[PDB]
């Protein structure tokens, strides 16, 4: 029993440790996702729902399976009730249940770490919410930032000394890429997006290409 | 049956008659057709007694089920969608005589203005719904008489009290022209039930007040 | 009901009346029948109020569902096929009185010529569809009157604003000859709803603009 | 768990290492597929959809099951939506999920490596896209070429120092054949095909017989 | 509707009208009823517009599906079998009004004699089929008119140009006697669609050529 | 995993290596099947479809299973499309898939080796095709001959030395019996032919005095 | 339709017309209704063209399927029983208008006397069969005409040439009295199809032989 | 994998080794089954169909399940086609398939050995056919006799030394009993497939009549 679960835990951890790292932090305009991703078309950050965003680390097919399941959950609940009943807390909760089931019952555990974020609805005053779901269904409520994958202690500490609330978009971005480096890196090796509390309905936005370049400098 | 609902400054009121029939025969004098379905919501239901009550019961259990599972109550919009889905689910039975046709009165705790946050939602037997913008609405065999009354009396609604007066007098006109709607029974002491909902929640209106208003309308007409 | 759509240079417009009936009885004066279903498409459905709304809502959800799952929207062709599939799915219910007959207006961000990137797609109860090449279309119990009116008025459409006036006018004529289509209600201040779509996306037309167009139409036809 | 996934990984990897080699290559006119293959009729390169092609290394019946599954998926999506909604990205994504599941839950993991390629729709300007999907569901977006099967280091090196994005069909073909030899060769031992971005609708085209001979010689 | 198909020396031609109705009301002027279903095959379908188009689309997808799965296209006999099966499969819906009656035209790349490799296959609503041996066939509400025209005009079919002309003239005669088949529309410039197949494959006939033929026919009848 | 697949593979290979041998080779008239077979009623060679034949080595009940499955496949596809859509390539393809599944998932792997052969339809020019499918679903395309069962090496070499394209029925038969012996009269032989000169069903058995006459 | 079958010394012959109808309208002129179902048997079917042809094709596949699976062909009795089972299976469809009424002719290589190895089996729509002992049978809308004809002509049957003559003449009488059975078409060259079966197997009668017999019958009856 | 299959093989092999023995042989009048059977009521020899008879050695409940399944097969196939389409080779083939499936898949393999025999239909001249299906689905076509169960080699030797084609009934019986000892009426179950009976060839030879024959 306990040996099986220690093995599953280790296989998973070693999976996530060997993955490229990801950071999502609260900033003045909402929440920022910055991910080490050289791919041209395969994405690790994603929209879940109107004000709810998603980012993961680990094995791509597994956390993409989870992203898709989450979009299914969100759209279904929004339809059967109302759009405004879909919340980040809910999706973190279902991811917790889903990953716990996966971790105890599936042939192999998912080598995955997940971050669900929510910003306020348009015109409302509400602190952004970050949640981290680890491979075994553990769920953590985080106030300022979330760090996932690779070697996290360096990046988390970098942020812990450089993170300041109400940061602007460029400041927050540079703090995030700086923390990532502690673990040369520009448009071609980054996937960036934001939950932008200023947009009226769909808050998820990718910042790519000329825009991202402009913001890095 | 007649169920009525109307918006007044800072709240809403809903009131329903007490009559049950089978054809021409009076089978009940004291049935309740208006239910507090949650802290900020009442549903009045016309149709088959058993299906109506079943709807009110199931609906209240459903809204509270969500609230206990998710830690927060459904938005008003969601509450509407769940009632509407229930009605649509019953259409097949409704075509065979087991009809439940509801009317929703709520107070939206999330709305901007705590004086215009009252909500009246009408439904049709397919589950189509509409949020009533003109201040009042009614359902049941007497609903046309009740609505044509409130059309004339609605300018008198200035507070909860006058709104309840117009609601009970609408129910009165309904009873005057529709035999499937019960009027105030002064001999037995049975009167329409009513709920009023404001920022402080939904509350049952004391019978004695409705009796007072009924006696005042009755005296007025004679 | 009457819903109209038409192409003007660079865009499309779609407008719908506000009336709901049960037989002769007017059960609604403010129903909304035309809906922005995505940033570049609007849908207007005639038929049973409940099914029509449910369609608009579920269809928007399906399009955004695809967009989130795959990182890119459906082609316009795909959007058409999904609406058609929905209608076909409802056929049997519609033959039992739960009808939903849509009219689709859209702007194709992958069309060759942006000035004619306008798209107007008509449907029948089986899910058959046609992309309308003569520039306007209408659905609902008053669509005959609206379409004849537009046949006479379309040549005046030279831009978005004259397209909006023609759409409002078609709806007026429709309400003139079809009691199940509501005209402008000047006592209550209720007017048709209108969506307009160009390269910058689909936007709701403000009620005041429709109100001005309506009052102009009325004064025109008066003394 | 650890030993099980350990020797699953080893079994798949070594199955693929003993299989003939395959090369997919961006060239001036689209994508070129060249596979070491002695069969006249048994195929490891295949059309998937209008502008999307497929190549595999490893155990034939397994990558053929996968090829068939992919054709199923593409024809189904295209019919459910429109042909233009089928992308190489989608097929690669579906292959990564499918092969991940196979790898963790099937009696034997699949001994296969997959390449999905896609070229521009006719009249459009879009650099080809090449995707590699390995036995465990890992997926990699690649810019110029993909090498699968057998000993890959030599072939990748030959292409890295020999690759030309703008080469002709003939040039790219001899580059690919050269690299394949450097990983160890005529018509009778090759399967060649191309995703031709110049074709109007279906870009997939095989290069057989005296035509393939013509491309090899002079 | 009217769809016609005829063999000419070395190929085959199919053409269809453009009209869509609902009873007497004309609901479509530019609908397409003839579809290149693969490199050497076209199918034209009469019946319920939605069902006809669905049949063409799914049919071509089925043929290409087999081609990419097995590496080789279905024999002509196999394409016939599959279309037949689709129709028989739809018989139940067809009885209730979702009808789809196809006409298959093709060029058999495995036929013995290239000059007689053209094929015309007719179908009935039960999925029965028949390879036409007398040179021409038609389908839809106007097909009796079109076939009786072609019976007189077929001796003039010596090449693809004559074949195309006789086809368009049969569509013309049909539209002349069946209000559910649309004639050439000179005001709008809408003409029948047409596809021609020979050894080089199946190709769409440009609208302007159908127009020239149309005017020549009208002229010839005035 | 590695343990299991090693065991399954060796069980299959040992089974087949203990079974009697079978040869198929292309000759001027079509394809010739010769199998060492002492039974008079139990058969190792079989017709699949009009121009497609089947030969198997190993455990009888198992390759008879796969023979019935092939016939099911052939007839079902021929009825669903047309007779001419059925090919040896696709029968061999599905046998590849089938033995792959069997090999990885059945309680015991099948101890069989399979050959599928096709000849041209009447009056057409098409080199015969030979396919060899082994117990793990591996499939091979062979131009001249296929050897299955028992010690395959001596027979394969004998055929490599003695095989000539387009031999006579007699000569092909002699080459075959001779390569077989390297690892035999009428009563110990089952011989059949896919005869490209037959109009529809090419499969024909050469039995009794007819076989003797060519021996 | 009319299908006829009859025994002659040492074999059996089956012939069928070529007409296909929809009500009064002639929808086909060259349809084939008699089929070599295997090396020694032919089945001809009347009823709905699609179901008739389908039956023939599936039944042939079934017989050869058994023969390939078991190494031996079904007995003639088994062949009968399989056809009957198919027919019974179709009964409900047949009552809804998808009818298939067959007739079986063949040569039984396992019979006692090659002198009497020919077999004629008739069916009804419930799947009942009967092995005809009186030498001829017919099915289809013209079957009673063809059977009374053959009732007078059978004594003239002494070999296969006479048997084929009598069967073509039976079909001719049938077309003469039943408009849904087609006679010889001398303008187009379309004549009934015919199978003749003996110990050497079932073989198709070339069209030109039927042409010759047709002309003999016509000229016999005109003078 | 090879572990499980070894243990299965020798479990069934030893089970059959311990069982009483059964012989079947072709003789002038058809086929003769002689088995050692003390029971008065439990049968090891059975009719399957008109001209098809069954015999079995080993564990009773298992070969009785197989006996029943075979009767089911024959009555179903004769009904689905014609009586005459049911052959001994057909029963032997499906017994092969079944026993193979049992052997690889059942919780415990069956401990049985099966013989299926077929005599000619009345009035025909056809050599009897004998089939032997072993516990692992292996099948064998035998021309003269089959031995099953117990120590088969003494019996096989005796018969190979004592067997004569077209022997008379009493003689074949004698030789058979003799081989079995290498045994009176109360210890013998004896039946025959009698090729001279019009439809159902199977008839037991029991009690007094059996004694008269043994005398
Ligand atoms: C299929 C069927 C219908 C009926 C029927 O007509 N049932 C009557 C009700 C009745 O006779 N009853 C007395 C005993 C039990 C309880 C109840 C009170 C009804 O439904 N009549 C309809 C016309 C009606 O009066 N509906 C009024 C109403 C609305 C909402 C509500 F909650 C209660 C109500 F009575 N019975 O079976
Ligand atoms: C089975 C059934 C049908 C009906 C029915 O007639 N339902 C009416 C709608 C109605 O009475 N209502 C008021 C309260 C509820 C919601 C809505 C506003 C309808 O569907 N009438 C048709 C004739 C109609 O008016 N359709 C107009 C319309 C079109 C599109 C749309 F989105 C909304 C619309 F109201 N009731 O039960
Ligand atoms: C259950 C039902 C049937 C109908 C109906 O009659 N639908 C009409 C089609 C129609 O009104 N439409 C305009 C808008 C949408 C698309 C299409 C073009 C039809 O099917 N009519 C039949 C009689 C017809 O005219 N069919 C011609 C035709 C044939 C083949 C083809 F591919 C397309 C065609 F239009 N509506 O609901
Ligand atoms: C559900 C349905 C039935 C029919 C129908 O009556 N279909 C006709 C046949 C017809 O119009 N066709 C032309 C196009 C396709 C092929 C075929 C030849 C038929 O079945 N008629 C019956 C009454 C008939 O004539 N049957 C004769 C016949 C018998 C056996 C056979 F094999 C073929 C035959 F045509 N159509 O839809």
């Amino acid at each position: 029993m306990e040996q099986a679960m220690r093995e599953r835990s280790e296989l998973a951890r070693k999976g996530i440790a060997r993955a490229k790292s990801v950071v999502a932090l609260a900033y003045a305009g909402g929440v920022l996702f910055v991910a080490e991703n050289p791919s041209r078309s395969l994405q690790k950050i994603s929209e879940l729902y109107d004000r709810v965003g998603f980012a993961a680390a680990g094995k791509f097919n597994e956390f993409d399976n989870l992203r898709r399941g989450g979009i299914q959950f969100a759209d279904t609940r929004g339809y059967a009730y109302d759009r405004r009943d879909v919340t980040g807390r809910q999706l973190a909760n279902v991811y917790a249940q889903t990953l716990g089931t996966i971790f105890t019952e599936q042939a192999k555990p998912y080598e995955v770490e997940l971050c669900v974020a929510e910003v306020a609805h348009y015109g409302e005053t509400k602190r952004p919410e970050l949640y981290r779901i680890t491979y075994d269904g553990s769920i953590a409520d985080e106030p300022h930032f979330v760090v996932m994958g690779g070697t996290t202690e360096p990046i988390a500490n970098a942020l812990k000394e450089s993170y300041a609330e109400n940061a602007s978009l460029t400041d927050a971005l540079r703090i995030a890429v700086a923390a990532l480096r502690a673990g040369t890196l520009g448009v071609a090796s980054l996937e960036v997006a934001v939950l932008d509390a200023n947009r009226p309905r769909r808050a998820f936005r990718r910042i790519t290409g000329s825009a991202l370049q402009a913001l890095l400098v | 049956t007649t169920i009525v609902a109307l918006k007044y400054p800072g709240g809403v009121v809903m009131a329903g008659d007490r009559r049950s029939t089978q054809g021409n025969m009076i089978s009940g004098r004291d049935v309740r057709k208006v239910y507090i379905t949650d802290d900020y919501t009442a549903t009045g239901i016309a149709g088959t007694a058993a299906v109506a009550v079943e709807f009110a019961r199931l609906y209240a259990v459903e809204l509270e089920h969500y609230e206990k599972l998710e830690g927060v109550p459904l938005t008003f919009a969601g509450k509407i969608n769940r009632l509407a889905i229930m009605v649509r689910g019953n259409l097949a039975a409704a075509m065979q005589g087991l009809l439940a046709l509801p009317l929703l009165a709520g107070y939206d705790i999330h709305a901007s203005d705590p004086q215009s946050a009252g909500r009246i939602v009408s439904f049709d037997a397919a589950g189509g719904w509409n949020i009533e913008e003109e201040g009042y609405q009614a359902v049941g065999s007497g609903s046309l008489f009740a609505k044509s009354s409130m059309k004339k009396l609605y300018s008198q609604v200035t507070d909860g009290d006058s709104g309840l007066r117009v609601a009970v007098e609408a129910l009165y006109d309904a009873a005057d022209d529709d035999s499937a709607t019960g009027g105030p029974d002064l001999v037995r002491g049975i009167f329409p039930t009513a709920v009023i909902i404001d920022a402080d929640g939904a509350v049952d209106v004391p019978e004695s007040r409705i009796a007072e208003l009924a006696r005042a309308i009755i005296e007025s007409r004679s």
